């Protein structure tokens, strides 16, 4: 996408989201980071929004074909799974180079750097979800990391009701709970990230409570299922 | 369980 | 596809299905007609199935930008537009491909070569959808002939009731309405394609009845929109 | 209108 330039790969990204080409917004956002500029919070939300649709089909295609292999346990089926995991994991890579080149360094305001914490916890999250073995164990980590990192700067610097403050904590959860076996840690981390919003709700406008209360129901969907 | 959905701006 | 086996293509075009992969679905079927032997029933409905949901994907996604590009009359809707456009067209002229080189010529019986001829009528209509001129004159006598030499093999062989046979007459309706400027047309041969399906169904078992009844159903929902 | 959906075997 180097010949084309910055604002139009934004306004297209824009109408790829309208058409619903996922494909084509993650490739138009992924030339408009490697422009070399920071993103604002809209075009943050561009980019997630892209790689989030892309890599949500083949993970979706992913557990179809793990599912049928595990079924049957010729070469077929896992040589399909491998193929759709192998593009999986492009994509990923793909997500966490932008990340390292160099959206993270340059990011020094909480909103944009948890952002791309976030996102970096997130995608090595769905690394994690088809790795075995070792590597797993590493992958894992840097996802948790990550995650990490994020919460710290969020608890410092942001409100308990702020809505990536409180997506953080919800994607954290899931990875305590799916990836790193320790459930309770998953629910206590959704109790107290919920109840220190609830807290922090009167101090909102309308739309911001209805910003924060949508995320905070998803916490809540979550303690249902988990208790 | 649910992570956050994400995929509309 | 050239190194996979005719019957691994087969496998992972029916896993891709379940995977919802349709662009994998299509190569997969592209890489099995290009085997060079006819294709049985089933493998013709996963040919179809793959590039209905292909060309499906990107006619939807030309409607919503032709719909941004008609209110705005910079330079970007239109050069997306015509980015899918031409993916699109690509997509058609591929299948046409196929069908041209070489499973029409090869297809002898009458519910493979109706399938085949109302296939080329299809893609030629898509390719109609999005074309301006006098190009679009001849693309749409091309998906008027093969609709018509479709419909005269399957009312010399086929009974009125027979899927295919319906499917045809829907399609070719919608060509008439939609394409063609021919309303009248298309209410004449869906209501006499639905009475002499009705007048037919007493020959059939339960499960012919089923797969009967629900394609003139849809015949009577065009004709309830169109009158 | 609408044609064949087709688009499940
Ligand atoms: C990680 C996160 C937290 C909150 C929100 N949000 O309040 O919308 C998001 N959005 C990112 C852009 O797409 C919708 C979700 C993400
Ligand atoms: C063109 C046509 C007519 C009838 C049917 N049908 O009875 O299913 C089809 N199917 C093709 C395979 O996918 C579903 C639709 C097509």
């Amino acid at each position: 996408m180097g010949s084309m330039e910055r604002a139009s790969l934004i306004q297209k990204a824009k109408l790829a989201e309208q058409a619903e080409r996922y494909e084509d917004m993650a490739a138009f956002m992924k030339g408009a980071v490697e422009k070399g500029e920071e993103l604002s919070c809209e075009e943050r939300n561009l980019l997630s929004v892209a790689y989030k649709n892309v890599v949500g089909g083949q993970r979706a295609a992913w557990r179809v074909l793990s599912s049928i292999e595990q079924k049957s346990n010729g070469p077929e089926v896992r040589e399909y799974r491998e193929k759709v995991e192998t593009e999986l994991q492009g994509v990923c890579d793909t997500v966490l180079g932008l990340l390292d080149s160099h959206l993270i360094k340059e990011a020094g305001d909480a909103e944009s750097r948890v952002f791309y914490l976030k996102m970096k916890g997130d995608y090595y999250r769905y690394l994690a979800e088809v790795a075995t073995g070792d590597d797993k164990k590493r992958i894992i980590d840097s996802a948790r990391s990550a995650y990490q990192e994020a919460m710290d700067i969020s608890k410092k610097e942001m409100p308990p009701t702020n809505p990536i403050r409180l997506g953080l904590a919800l994607n954290f959860s899931v990875f305590h709970y799916e990836i790193a076996n320790s459930p309770e840690e998953a629910i206590s981390l959704a109790k107290t990230t919920f109840d220190e919003a609830m807290a922090d709700l009167h101090t909102l406008s309308e739309d911001s409570y209805k910003d924060s209360t949508l995320i905070m129901q998803l916490l809540r969907d979550n303690l249902t299922l988990w208790t | 369980a649910g992570s956050i959905p994400g995929r509309r701006s």
